[PDB]
């Protein structure tokens, strides 16, 4: 149950390169090859390096990969946007469970539109949904570009792991993307703080609405 | 190269569930095979590897004493045994081609007819741990629900949901099974700033998406904003009257 920390997403312009780095420890990628993964969009995911820096016959050399102590990078130069898509390292061994893991992920984005800022809008559990003794925080993001953004949620100021579903993103008819999010509480622990909050972080940029039971 | 994954479906928690593989246009019996999974919207996650002869077995920890791995090298066939299934196993399931071939190294051939190799003599490779061919994917559902139309609530405009000017005011289509639902607002009579998102699967296996809309502060007084909510899987229709505060 460990894992290999990746970024969650990186982006460049068309022709661009892009690095997306796969963070572990001595038991996986310290002492095993690394082998990296890519998955389009809808799709089953396809062999892209093994033995850390080895390409399949169809790969083209705009792919390349290598490690360093613990931690392995992937390089994807001439970036066209065909390179869309999830890729994920990967380490296998028969020794120890924990040297099978897979990394976290990250989506590739080549940049073909402007940035575009999302619109936030953060709702309280209804009262009609507290009577039914249930709570969700309902967590809107739209407008945006790139499509990806991550979502924390704080309780008064502490961060809550607990209760989070988060959506993809997903194309609007205008070309810009949609997400949600939704932080499912008790009646108690909604009751019992003074403000949740949603985070919205995209492009490193975070941006924060905040609700309170006492309106 | 060609793998089929059969079996996926909706099942409870508690039961059990094997699922199969079906490989073709490669030599089966000379190849290592893994079992990968992908809960909706998430990362890829091992499950389980077997060695080409079936001898040698490995499984995640998350799946330990729970799901068995097995094949059969006389039908082309990998299994996955799912025992006491969980709400965190949902999940679209990978079988995956190992990379490493059992080789032969040392082969004997009829000696007029050398197009004809004899059974091998000596061989090596075992598993390396590197997918080189996936299959598309069965997808595996655990919950308890039967076909179940939603729950709607209303999220109310208030002060922290205007900006202006203009209020935000929505509902929250919850805990409804199977996809999909529609939503519209005032029997359709209003379209223009209306934004309905795809829902998320949640861990009790139930579905839930909102719809919001932006509309001028001004008219929350005057104007009956209800959104209606369509689920075809279940025959229903319903209307939510969505007021402040
Ligand atoms: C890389 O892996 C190693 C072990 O494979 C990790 O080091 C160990 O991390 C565990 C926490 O999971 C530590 O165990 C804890 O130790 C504390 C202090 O004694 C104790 O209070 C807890 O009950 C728990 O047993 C362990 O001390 C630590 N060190 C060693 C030598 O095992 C490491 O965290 C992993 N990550 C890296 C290195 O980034």
């Amino acid at each position: 149950q460990s894992v290999l920390t990746q970024p969650p997403s990186v982006s460049a312009a068309p022709g661009q390169k892009v690095t997306i780095s796969c963070s572990g420890n001595t038991s996986n990628i310290g002492n095993n090859f690394v082998s990296w993964y890519q998955q389009r969009p809808g799709r089953a995911p396809q062999l892209l390096i093994y033995e850390t820096d080895k390409r399949p016959s169809g790969i083209p050399d705009r792919f390349s990969a290598s490690k360093s102590g613990t931690s392995g990078t992937l390089a994807i130069t001439g970036l066209q946007t065909g390179d869309e898509a999830d890729y994920y390292c990967a380490t296998w061994a028969a020794s120890l469970s924990s040297a099978r893991v897979f990394g976290t992920g990250t989506k590739v984005i080549v940049l073909v539109q402007p940035k575009a800022n999302p619109t936030v809008t953060l709702f309280p559990p209804s009262s009609e949904e507290l009577q039914a003794n249930k709570a969700t925080l309902v967590c809107l993001i739209s407008d945006f570009y790139p499509g990806a953004v991550t979502v924390a949620w704080k309780a008064d100021s502490s961060p809550v792991k607990a209760g989070v579903e988060t959506t993809t993103p997903s194309k609007q008819s205008n070309n810009k993307y949609a997400a949600s999010s939704y932080l499912s509480l008790t009646p108690e622990q909604w009751k019992s703080h003074r403000s949740y909050s949603c985070q919205v972080t995209h492009e490193g940029s975070t941006v924060e609405k905040t609700v309170a039971p006492t309106e | 190269v060609q793998l089929v994954e059969s079996g996926g479906g909706v099942v409870q928690p508690g039961t059990s569930l094997r699922l199969s593989c079906a490989a073709s246009q490669f030599r089966f019996d000379g190849y290592g095979m893994h079992w990968v999974r992908q809960a909706p919207g998430k990362g890829l996650e091992w499950v389980a590897s077997i060695s080409h002869d079936g001898i040698k077995k490995y499984h995640a920890e998350k799946v330990w004493g729970r799901f068995t791995i097995s094949r059969d090298n006389s039908k082309n066939t990998l299994y996955l045994q799912m025992n006491s299934l969980r709400p965190e196993d949902t999940a679209l399931y990978y079988c995956a081609k190992d990379l490493r071939e059992d080789e032969c190294e040392e082969w004997w051939s009829d000696y007029y007819d050398f197009g004809k190799q004899l059974p091998c003599a000596k061989s090596r490779g075992g598993l390396v741990g590197i997918a080189d061919n996936w299959g598309q994917g069965t997808m595996v559902t655990v919950s308890s629900a039967s076909t179940k139309g939603p729950s709607v609530f209303p999220l109310a405009p208030s002060s922290k949901s205007t900006s202006g000017g203009t209020a935000a005011l929505g509902c929250l289509v919850k805990d409804y099974f199977p996809e999909p639902v529609t939503v519209s607002w005032n029997s359709g009579a209003l379209t223009s700033g209306v934004h309905t998102f795809p829902a998320v699967l949640q861990s009790s296996g139930l579905y839930s998406l909102s719809s919001v809309v932006t509309v001028p502060s001004s008219s929350l007084g005057t104007q009956t904003y209800i959104c209606n909510v369509n689920h075809k899987p279940s025959n229903t229709k319903v209307d939510k009257r969505v007021e402040p505060k």
